[PDB]
RNA sequence: UGAAACUGCGAAUGGCUCAUUAAAUCAGUUAUCGUUUAUUUGAUAGUUCCUUUACUACAUGGAUAUCUGUGGUAAUUCUAG
RNA sequence: UGAUUCAUAAUAACUUUUCGAAUCGCAUGGCCUUGUGCUGGCGAUGGUUCAUUCAAAUUUCUGCCCUAUCAACUUUCGAUGGUAGGAUAGUGGCCUACCAUGGUUUCAACGGGUAACGGGGAAUAAGGGUUCGAUUCCGGAGAGGGAGCCUGAGAAACGGCU
RNA sequence: CCGUCGCUAGUACCGAUUGAAUGGCUUAGUGAGGCCUCAGGAUUUGCUUAGAGAAGGGGGCAACUCCAUCUCAGAGCGAAG
């Protein structure tokens, strides 16, 4: 589904929209106040690292 | 919820007085805090007209004073003896107000030793003048002075610690001290 | 009801008011001040009814923010504000510097006194205790409490207050045959000498009083405030000057004189 | 000058209605030496130090809202980063 | 003070040491040890217990409509009192423990009914009365019912919440 | 003029239905929800001198003529939660 991408220190953020599952599946049975990889979650971002934390049901 | 209303108790003669309007707040009457000894532990409650009134929890310590001396010092407590209300309070060991307990004592002691400077239980030239100006003036009532070499004073906690939050209480002497004796022995 | 009531609804409002029974549905609630919401008078009612230097509510808060009034030295810019008995109220334009002291019938008259008298105020003694530090202080039932008062100054005594200063100039000793004027029900407004003082154990000091007709009357002690000594009061009283006629007699002074 | 928002205070007044409620409410009458009381006007705090030969003051700290941005929801005076 | 263990002031300690202006608008004075030095006005708000005022809970005394086809009731499950505690802003069986057996009643207790919220008052009107009072004022209750609580000086708030 | 027995209407009375309904009390069992309470510790940070890369990281090679220094592995100690 959709994804909720912001940087801090530039202050500069995102939409991206996901169809494809694969890619949405890589936060699943993760809890807010977590880090996660770049690369798993697609082919766009890579070497980076996110940070969970928030979400919507 | 839980209140003080005069509206319920039936009446003077018996008849079942109707519940007269939902009881108010100005009526209220929180839940007991029956502090025990068992780490220090203090949660205030807002009362009418704000004014916060802490609840003593498990409170340790507290100063219990002596009469004759006329003194009071930053003193533990170790157990609650003798609380003439109810045996419950005794079991659960939950000090209040006129229970009886056991006080440190060594604070006591250490006073002594500053202010007469002759020790219970069983340096400096113009300092000496004076402990010699002193002491002979209180010569204690024997059971006082056993329970000090025990190193556990008898007093009765006079502070009420659910309302005031600190633990402060009385060394007993004399008749009443006597009496709380007797109770306690007749209750082991 | 839940808390304090904030209105006061007209017929409710305190007779001595003189307000309009029609005419609006409440009356101004006298706030929060230094005398007893009934044996009060809030600054509505005295710019608009009784001197009617303004027309309306609106008028009156206009000339309160504009500060030319002062009831008792200091400003004040609350239309109910209670003005009691023997506080002065100066308007500085206009000059009109009146103190506030009851009629003969009991509401509040408009004394138009002057400038060098109204700068004191005279004022009653409630209470005699000392407070923290132990200093020993005064308190009024007019408002003020007054620290370090003269060790002979007890309760019901009066008070000559500097006003300005807000300090003490003198003192009349309460006793037997010494002026006094009435502050209570029946008998407000009128003014005597004092001969008893019926002691009564808690319910209420009496106090038999004659005034200058040699009528007398009884009032309680709460109720009397000592003004002065016999001949010689300390503040200016209005035209009748505490008598109280009866009612034949003021019907013959109304028809007796007839000046056109 | 000032939207917005945090702080303040207000929302316990007023208005309505008479269901309960029969020594209860209520009326006058007392008392609080039996208490709380924002507001009110009156009052008012050299002692915070902790041995006393080199120490925070002409101004201490990091947050959070407006915003701006990244949003969810079929919806709600919804509010996550 | 009618009256106190009152006001209040000392001695003794404790204290998860409250408070003790790192506050905003105008105005911009006084001495030179000539630094930008030390100093000082008109006000706002806060903040301590004591006053006061607005109030607040209680509380004294006396007073309610019909009913005996309600004569006993209260007291296991607080009734009455005591002692102690707990709680409360505080008094107090308000609640707890232990003890005593009280407490009310034909001067109608208790129960039942009210098409009863109380009073000011209203109608009638010789005197005495009789009936009515939901309703402009004062009190009291309630916010569909019953419960519980947050915030707050003040609510057991319902144009607050659970 | 009084009763019984007739006819036509209506009022109440009793009355099986294991009647029905509403409310008030109420046994036993359950028991929502808050308040306190025993813990519990998402998170937020201060002070520790705890080693940096820092280009005068305090007024000129140097424990910077080392600055609330560049700032995270500290970890200890808290406070709120
Ligand atoms: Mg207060
Ligand atoms: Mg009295
Ligand atoms: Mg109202
Ligand atoms: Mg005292
Ligand atoms: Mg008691
Ligand atoms: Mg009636
Ligand atoms: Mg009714
Ligand atoms: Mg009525
Ligand atoms: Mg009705
Ligand atoms: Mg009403
Ligand atoms: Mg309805
Ligand atoms: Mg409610
Ligand atoms: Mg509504
Ligand atoms: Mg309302």
């Amino acid at each position: 589904m959709k994804l909720n991408i912001s940087y801090p220190i530039n202050g500069t953020q995102k939409c991206i929209e996901i169809d494809d599952e694969h890619r949405v599946r890589v936060f699943y049975d993760k809890r807010i106040g977590q880090e996660v990889d770049g690369e798993s979650v697609g082919d766009e971002f890579k070497g980076y690292v996110f940070k969970i934390a928030g979400g919507n049901d | 919820g839980i209140s003080r209303d005069s509206r319920h108790k039936r009446a003077a003669t018996g008849a079942k007085r109707a519940q007269f309007r939902k009881k108010r707040k100005f009526e209220l009457g929180r839940q007991a805090a029956n502090t025990k000894i068992g780490t220090k532990r203090i949660h205030p409650v807002r009362t009418r007209g704000g004014n916060q009134k802490f609840r003593a929890l498990r409170i340790e310590t507290g100063n219990f004073s002596w009469a004759s001396e006329g003194v009071a010092r930053k003193t533990r407590i170790t157990g609650v003896v003798y609380h003439p209300s109810n045996n419950e309070l005794v079991r659960t060991n939950t000090l209040t107000k006129a229970a009886i307990v056991q006080i440190d004592a060594t604070p006591f002691r250490q006073w002594y030793e500053s202010h007469y400077g002759q020790s219970l239980g069983k340096t400096s030239k113009n300092t000496e003048r004076k402990w010699a100006a002193r002491a002979a003036e209180a010569k204690i009532e024997h059971a006082v002075d056993s329970q000090f070499g025990a190193g556990r004073l008898y007093a009765a906690i006079s502070s009420r610690p659910g309302q005031s939050g600190r633990c402060d209480g009385y060394i007993l002497e004399g008749e009443e001290l006597a009496f709380y004796l007797r109770r306690l022995t007749a209750k082991k | 009801a839940r808390g304090p009531k904030k209105h006061l609804k007209r017929l409710a409002a305190p007779h001595h008011w003189m307000l309009d029974k029609l005419s609006g549905c409440y009356a101004p609630r006298p706030s929060a001040g230094p005398h007893k919401l009934r044996e009060s008078l809030p600054l509505i009612v005295f710019l608009r009814n009784r001197l009617k230097y303004a027309l309306n509510g609106r008028e009156v808060k206009a000339i309160l923010m504009q500060r030319h009034v002062k009831v008792d030295g200091k400003v004040r810019t609350d239309t109910t504000f209670p003005a009691g008995f023997m506080d002065v109220i100066t308007l500085e334009a206009t000059n009109e510097n009146f103190r506030l002291v009851y009629d003969v019938k009991g509401r509040f008259a408009v004394h138009r006194i002057t400038d060098e008298e109204a700068s004191y105020k005279l004022a009653k003694v409630k209470k005699v205790q000392l407070g923290k530090k132990g200093i020993p202080y005064v308190v009024t039932h007019d408002g003020r409490t007054i620290r370090y008062p003269d060790p002979n100054i007890k309760v019901n005594d009066t008070v000559k207050v500097d006003l300005a200063t807000g300090t003490i100039t003198d003192f009349i000793k309460f006793d037997t045959g010494k002026l006094v004027y009435v502050t209570g029900g029946r008998n407000l407004g009128r003014v005597g000498t004092i001969v008893h003082r019926e002691r009564h154990e808690g319910g209420f000091d009496l106090v038999h009083i004659k005034d200058s007709l040699e009528n007398t009357f009884v009032t309680r002690l709460n109720n009397v405030f000592v003004i002065g000594e016999p001949g010689r009061p300390w503040i200016s009283l209005p035209k009748g000057k505490g008598i109280k006629l009866t009612i034949s007699e003021e019907r013959d002074r109304r028809r007796a004189q007839h000046g056109l």
